[PDB]
């Protein structure tokens, strides 16, 4: 069962001085205690499991952040402003304070429109929705890579039916599908078959006894 | 049954033999290479040993690659040797040549 | 490995007695150990802490067979 | 006048411990994951278990 | 060789104990088929695992394995994001140091890269082991040095106000057994140039300073456009089939 992630997991935090002269943006991924004298790759994997758990990435998922948008009051602006990530209002306020320190004038109307429209959702050629938002580098890279890896296993319903069409027995009744499930059906299934021969070869008599006992318990009641 | 039991529980017996060899000092082992013997085992004892082969675990004893009790027992032999030499010298100096 | 430092006074004005005779185990080792080897074997095994056709099996002599296996 | 600077909390480089300490590993900023030193009471002046 | 057998046995016991604790790694049906001989369930799995050592059976890299490998590789490479570095520097306050002044911290403990040469001479490098083994630490600390060959965990608390930038604890601890570096927690404050009190306190109260490479998670507000990133979400018209069975039972 795929999990639809409604929000992008950004980790940007804006830190600004009381004067407002200085400001900075930080990525919060936490501090992980790393030991010495032991291999680093093993600890890296142990921490990577927890990092994936933190980002909602470990379990199979698909992104559903397309609907998180609003539209401006002005009639010319038909653009869809996304609501995820570091909101441009926060950066606008920080920049306004920074310019307030230096006695510079506040951001003009045109500059405000330029800044507040940076995060946007637009359609793509094949129907996907691309959302441009303020986010950290590590979260962006990991989320995109995980999205690709999990997308590798999502296939159309017709392709799956074609793959498993050889193994359907003759006597059973075909299942009708709704036309939507044919035109727009997608299924998440792993299609690699793991060989059972290691266990069977290593301990032959245990597996033979188990399968024979189950089969004969079944057959005896005919 | 015997083959499965032996294949399951051979590492423990190998480790036990290694520890027992680690207990003995070198000089005593060289001395014991001169002697020889033969052990007679009743068939019932052998079939019981192989039919019911207890699994021996020494994981608690070993701290990494170091086990304590074997090192301690092996070290005690140095004190024994020092005592032997000192006592022999003292007796020889005390009594000298002996007549019967 | 290098040894830990003592007190400063024990370094400037410290004296220790010692003996340099390692000794040898030959007087104990050099003998005909044919008769006395088995008692040493039993002590050695005690040094390390351990622990129709079928009803005739009894396990009352397992430790001695284990000792025999180790010695062999 | 006003006191701009009068001493303050001072930072010292080293925390010298007078008490003698048993052997150990790193446990501050650097943490050693290996097994702690194994204490063996070797070199017994009198025989006890032999 | 013996000792290899001892190591293998100990590792096997540790692996079995760890995998069987909490939720067992292995399914119940596999435990049943291994147990059917008469073993305890742990013994059968241990024997099977031992029999599989050094196999040539092909295996498939699942997507989750790739994700974990990617995250672990990025953890190893970009160390600054996770609060640990691999080299640090310790030098007296009287020696000037090039620092990353982009943020504006007062006496910033961050350097863009560790100085290869300072004041026309190379900076000495010491491994953590050799540094701990030392006994003349005063002479070598009179000049300052770069500690490496270890993973130094650190943390910082960026405070909005202006104040003296100093560590929570001391840099170094000397014991008769050895020398250690105490945990590093920076108290970072922002800078007002015209403050004689703070300047004097920084110049006189602090005698030694610890420098680490600048964290990569820190980023100025001025170059915020580099935080812009794109995420693609599939079409909302897709319908997902929970049961992809293509056939019905006869009755």
């Amino acid at each position: 069962e795929l999990i639809k992630v409604p929000t992008i997991p950004h980790n940007l935090v804006l830190i600004q001085s009381d004067n407002g002269k200085h400001a900075l943006i930080k990525e919060d991924l936490g501090q992980w205690p790393v030991e010495t004298g032991i291999s680093l790759v093993n600890q890296a994997g142990v921490f990577a499991v927890q990092l994936a758990n933190k980002l909602g990435i470990d379990k199979p998922f698909v992104l559903d952040a397309g609907s998180n948008y609003f539209t401006d009051t002005s009639f010319i602006d038909t653009r869809k402003y996304c609501t995820d990530g570091l909101s441009p209002r926060e950066i606008q306020k920080a920049l306004n304070r920074q310019r307030a320190y230096y006695d510079r004038p506040e951001l003009t109307i045109s500059e405000n429109k330029t800044l507040l429209s940076q995060s946007i959702i637009y359609p793509d050629a094949d129907g996907n929705d691309v959302s441009i938002i303020f986010s950290g580098a590590m979260s962006h890279a990991i989320f995109t890579y995980a999205q690709s890896q999990w997308n590798k296993n999502i296939i159309k319903l017709d392709d799956y039916i074609r793959e498993i069409t050889l193994t359907v027995p003759k006597q059973y009744r075909p299942r009708r599908f709704k036309e939507i499930e044919h035109t727009h059906g997608y299924v998440y299934r792993e299609l690699n078959q793991g060989s059972l021969l290691p266990l069977v070869d290593a301990n032959l008599k245990e597996s033979s006894s188990y399968y024979f006992k189950k089969l004969m318990s079944s057959i005896s009641n005919v | 049954a015997c083959r499965d039991k032996t294949s399951a529980n051979w590492r423990g017996y190998s480790v036990l033999v290694s520890r027992y060899r680690s207990l003995i000092p070198n000089e005593l082992f060289e001395s014991l290479r001169n002697i020889s013997g033969e052990y007679n085992i009743n068939p019932q004892d052998e079939h019981s040993f192989f039919f019911a082969l207890a699994q021996i675990n020494a994981d608690d004893e070993f701290i990494g690659a170091i086990d304590k009790e074997s090192a301690e027992y092996l070290d005690e032999y140095a004190t024994l040797a020092r005592d032997i030499s000192n006592s022999l010298t003292l007796v020889k100096a005390a009594f000298g040549p002996l007549e019967r | 490995y290098r040894p830990r430092r003592f007190k400063e006074i024990e370094h400037t004005h410290g004296y220790v007695y010692r003996e340099l005779n390692q000794g040898s185990l030959l007087p104990l080792v050099d003998a005909n150990l044919k008769e006395s080897s088995s008692y040493y074997f039993k002590k050695l095994m005690s040094s390390i802490s351990n622990v129709m056709l079928t009803n005739r099996l009894t396990t009352a002599n397992a430790p001695t067979v284990r000792a025999i296996t180790v010695l062999t | 006048g006003e006191i701009i600077y009068d001493g303050g909390l001072s930072s010292k480089l080293a925390d010298v411990v007078d008490k003698t300490t048993e052997p150990h590993n790193a446990d501050g900023a650097v943490k050693d994951g290996r097994i702690a030193p194994v204490k063996l009471d070797l070199e017994k002046q009198k025989l006890d278990k032999l | 060789t013996s000792g290899s057998i001892i190591n293998h046995a100990n590792n096997l016991n540790k692996v079995i104990n760890h995998v069987f604790a909490d939720k067992p790694l292995i399914s119940e049906t596999m435990l049943k088929i291994l147990t059917i001989d008469g073993t305890t369930g742990k013994d059968g799995y241990r024997n099977w695992l031992d029999k599989l050592v050094g196999h040539n059976y092909p295996v498939y890299v699942e997507p989750v394995v790739n994700i974990m490998n990617f995250i672990s590789a990025r953890f190893v490479a970009d160390s600054s994001y996770f609060g640990y570095t691999n080299e640090i520097m310790i030098m007296p306050n009287h020696i000037n140091v090039p620092v990353d002044d982009r943020f504006g911290f007062r006496d910033s403990p961050f350097c863009t890269s560790l100085p290869r040469t300072i004041m026309g001479n190379d900076v000495r490098r010491i491994s953590y082991n050799v540094f701990s083994m030392m006994e003349d630490i005063d002479d070598v600390i009179s000049e300052g040095f770069i500690l490496y060959d270890a993973y130094f965990n650190f943390s910082y608390d960026i405070m909005t106000t202006d104040g003296v930038t100093r560590l929570k604890e001391d840099i170094l601890i000397v014991t008769d057994t050895g020398n250690d570096i105490k945990p590093i927690h920076f108290y970072i404050y922002f800078e007002n140039r015209n403050d004689k009190k703070l300047r004097y306190e920084s110049k006189m109260n602090v005698s030694y300073r610890l420098y680490i490479k600048t964290p990569a998670c820190l980023l100025p507000l001025s170059d915020y456009m580099r935080a812009q990133h794109d995420y693609v979400s599939p079409s909302s018209s897709r319908v997902y089939i929970k049961d992809p069975a293509v056939v019905y039972t006869r009755s």
